[PDB]
RNA sequence: GCAGAGGUUCUAGCUACACCCUCUAUAAAAAACUAAGGACCACACGA
């Protein structure tokens, strides 16, 4: 019951080094939004960077 | 000109589905578009999803 | 950064508790709370009933004498009972009741591991003097909601829609912590509501394990 | 000649006839699905 | 495989939209298989 469909990278379109488009095909129902929002907030509001 | 007639009664339990016509008492009618998972529902401060 | 910990678990009621995570900074609070709530509401391993067999009821829509309500309402009441198992992934519950009186879940002939967390949950009311109902309840673990129409034998077997979801209402609040000396630290309190089949601490821990393993798709340990 | 209601239907499998009783009528309480057979009627040839 | 019949199954199976092999007057070594019908008037309802 704890088994889950872990995603596997299928095709990462590498736009010029200032841009990228990463995608995952399998994942789980409702988990796509969870992971997307988690990553978006986690790297958009708190990241070690210099400016 | 008939020998015997057999009537078979089938009970279908039709659950709510995308496309089922749902409508209130005030003339607001609409087809259910998507059965959105509860985790995606807008929830108030109490956490109860609409 | 800071690491949230199980600082407190306020078991306010028998069903729902109030878990507390203390160390979190800007964003983390809301992000982690929303992720945990979505993981909990989406996929939590429950142990809801999925299959019922009555002693002398042919199908889901018939009715046996001596019972207050229809067999369909009996099945829907059975879906509502909260039951948790420890060892076996699959267990069969036998319910034997006789005489006038409501048939609560307390009279289920439970095994060593399986136990009912809400014995007061009424299933049906027996009315006739010589009225006896004998049902074999099949309870198995599972994740999410799977209806009986989208699964996979005898005519006497009755299928009840599976409702494997211990949690019913997950609410989180992000408020400032009370650390010894620091600012911009928030504590996440989750007002998770369960039917009683899951411990809030282990529920939170399992949801976090699911979230962490889902992040390992492109990140090594 | 007339047609009978028995369970003797040609060019069908035993799985379909399993639901039907010995006389070719579906057992009460059986959970049939789309395209299933309920009562066996065969026309004379 | 285009005009017919036979075959191991299951009455009958020759492309009938249709499934295997044989030949032009003769019937069997052989497993997956089978059916080609069906209007109008009224009512109520939806957009």
């Amino acid at each position: 019951v704890t088994e889950f469909l872990k995603p596997r990278l299928v095709d990462i379109e590498q736009v010029s080094s200032t841009h990228a488009k990463v995608t995952l095909e399998p994942l789980e129902r409702g988990f796509g939004h969870t992971l997307g929002n988690a990553l978006r907030r986690i790297l958009l509001s708190s990241m070690p960077g210099c400016a | 000109g008939v020998l015997k007639i057999v009537k078979v009664y089938l009970a279908v339990k039709r659950r709510i589905q995308p496309g089922d016509k749902m409508a209130g008492r005030h003339g607001n009618k609409g087809v259910i578009s998507k059965i959105n998972p509860i985790e995606d529902m807008p929830y108030d401060e109490n956490g109860t999803p609409v | 950064f800071l690491k949230p910990r199980l600082v407190d678990i306020e078991q306010v009621s028998s069903t729902h508790a109030k878990v507390t995570l203390e160390p979190l900074e800007r964003g983390f609070g809301h992000t982690l709370g929303n992720a945990l709530r979505r993981i909990l509401l989406s996929s939590m391993p429950g142990c809801a009933v999925t299959e019922v067999e009555i002693d002398g009821v042919l199908h889901e829509y018939s009715t046996k004498e001596g019972v207050q309500e229809d067999i369909l309402e009996i099945l829907l009441n059975l879906k509502g009972l909260a039951v948790r198992v420890q060892g076996k992934d699959e267990v069969i519950l036998t319910l034997n009741k006789s005489g006038i009186g409501p048939v609560t879940a307390a009279d289920i002939t439970h095994d060593g591991d399986v136990e009912i967390v809400k014995p007061q949950h009424v299933i049906c009311h027996l009315t006739d003097e010589n009225a006896s109902i004998s049902m074999r309840i099949k309870v198995q673990r599972g994740r999410g909601y799977v209806p009986a129409s989208t699964r996979i034998r005898p005519i006497g077997r009755l299928l009840v829609d599976a409702c494997y979801s211990p949690v019913e209402r997950i609410a989180y609040n992000v408020e400032a912590a009370r650390v010894e000396q620091r600012t911009d630290l928030d504590k996440l309190v989750i007002e998770m509501e369960t039917n009683g089949t899951i411990d809030p601490e282990e529920a939170i821990r399992r949801a976090a394990t699911i979230l962490a393993e889902q992040l390992e798709a492109f990140v090594d340990l | 000649g007339p047609e009978e209601i028995t369970a003797d239907i040609p060019n069908v499998g035993e799985a379909a006839l399993s639901k039907l009783d010995e006389s070719g009528i579906v057992y009460i309480g059986a959970e049939v699905t789309g395209g299933d057979i309920l009562v066996g009627k065969v026309t004379p040839k």
